């Protein structure tokens, strides 16, 4: 008279199959992405053309020397 | 003293390619929910010391039906040029200032698929005969993905050497205004260094196929720890050309602390990829250069041809 099944406690756990977490897509993307590429070549421009400047100095010092 | 400088080179990162085959397999293990090396070490430490002396005990037959000057001629090769390749690499100082060394790159990792066409041929047979001619194959295809999206950023750098590839990177970390050449520089030296997901080189490669299938443990100690120095300096050459440090002169000291940092971290990531994905089935391998790599790297490159003249924003040289 000692048997399993109990007369109550259950769940069940599922079948089922689902995980779509969204996820900040469909021109969401592709709008960071531009915003942070143009945001390289705005810091470009100001560093570039700031070394331009100081490289004619440096060709400067060689100039007024040598005669 | 500058032979004493050279040695100090060579002697130190043999045990970071030891010590990295320890960390291939604890960072490997806590994916799969498992210890590292439990017993030895005591924690893992000690485990190289003792792996390698095995290798120099086990008998290094050659193959009866082998020849001779080309199949000991390879493993010259192969750990000359994966130790020369470090040379002209700055932290912060280099060994070698070379006026250009960023083309010497390309002049040392051109000949290191010279050596696999050797060693497939010298030995033997079908499962090294063509098995290892299909991998001189995807080598090569990847230096035109390789050499353009190089030479891509160095229209922004404004020259060939390296000590200009700090200075340009100040305030910077040029990862962000070439973002989609990043991508295709990562993938590239993951397929062309013979690793995990384009795999057809080493061991997963019809899973029986390789060039390692011959060597014995005497020769094969090499080839193993020649390759696994490639991989430590692609890692330390992306790491000097996106993602630059910061460099002062007066405290050179807190340099490298920031920078060793940084190479090890992208390591790790040729780690974790192989814990993750299936390999590639030869064809879709080279599918993907010519028709998928290669149309966008010269679109980015007629891109950084017109950007700088198009903003007057000219890099000094
Ligand atoms: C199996 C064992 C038997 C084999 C043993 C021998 C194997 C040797 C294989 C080594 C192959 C490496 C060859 C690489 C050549 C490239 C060297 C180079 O270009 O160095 C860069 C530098 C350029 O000059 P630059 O940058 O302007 O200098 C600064 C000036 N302000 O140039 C310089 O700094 C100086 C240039 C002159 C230096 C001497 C010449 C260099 C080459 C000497 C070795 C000859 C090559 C041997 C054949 C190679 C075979 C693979
Ligand atoms: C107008 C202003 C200017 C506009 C600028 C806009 C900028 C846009 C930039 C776009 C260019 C950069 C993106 C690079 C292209 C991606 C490469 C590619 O095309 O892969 C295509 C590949 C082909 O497969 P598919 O077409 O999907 O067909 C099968 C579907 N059943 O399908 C694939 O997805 C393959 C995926 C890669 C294969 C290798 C995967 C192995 C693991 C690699 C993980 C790498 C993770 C990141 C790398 C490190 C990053 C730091």
């Amino acid at each position: 008279k000692q048997d399993m099944p109990p007369v109550g406690g259950y769940g069940p756990i599922d079948y089922k199959r689902n995980l779509p977490r969204r996820g900040l897509s469909g021109y969401s993307m592709f709008a960071v992405g531009i915003g942070a590429l143009l945001f390289g070549y705005w810091s470009m421009m100001k560093w570039n053309r700031e070394r331009r400047r100081l490289q004619i100095e440096d060709f400067e010092a060689r100039i007024a020397l040598m005669p | 003293m500058f032979m004493i400088n050279i040695l100090m080179l060579i002697i130190p990162i043999l045990l970071a390619v030891a010590f990295l085959t320890l960390v291939e397999r604890k960072v490997l293990g806590y994916m799969q929910l498992r210890k590292g090396p439990n017993v030895v070490g005591p924690y893992g430490l000690l485990q190289p010391i003792a792996d390698a002396i095995k290798l120099f005990i086990k008998e290094p037959l050659r193959p009866a039906t082998s020849s001779a000057s080309m199949f000991i001629l390879a493993p010259i090769m192969a750990l000359g040029l994966a130790l020369t390749m470090w040379i002209p690499l700055p932290m912060p100082y280099p060994l070698i200032n070379m006026n250009l060394g960023v083309l010497f790159m390309l002049a040392m990792s051109s000949l290191a698929v010279y050596s696999i066409l050797w060693s497939g041929w010298a030995s033997n047979s079908k499962y090294a005969l063509i098995g290892a001619l299909r991998a001189v194959a995807q080598t090569i295809s990847y230096e035109v993905t390789l050499a353009i999206i190089l030479l891509s950023v160095l229209l922004m750098s404004g020259s060939f050497t390296l000590s200009t590839l700090i200075t340009t990177q100040e305030q910077m970390w040029l990862i962000l205004p070439a973002w989609p050449l990043a991508m295709m520089w990562f993938i590239s030296t993951l397929a062309e260094t013979n690793r995990a997901p384009f795999d057809l080189t080493e061991g997963e490669s019809e899973l029986v196929s390789g060039f390692n299938v011959e060597y014995a443990a005497g020769p094969f100690a090499l080839f193993f720890m020649a390759e696994y120095a490639n991989i430590i300096m692609m890692n330390i050459f992306t790491a000097i050309l996106f993602l630059g440090t910061s460099h002062n002169p007066h405290m050179p000291e807190l340099y490298t602390i920031n920078f060793t940092i940084k190479s090890l971290l992208l390591t790790m990531s040729f780690l974790w990829i192989r814990a993750s994905y299936p390999r590639f089935r030869y064809d879709q391998l080279m599918h993907l250069l010519w028709k998928n790599f290669l149309p966008l790297t010269l679109a980015l490159c007629m891109w950084h041809v017109s950007l700088p003249i198009l903003t007057s924003g000219i890099p000094p040289q």
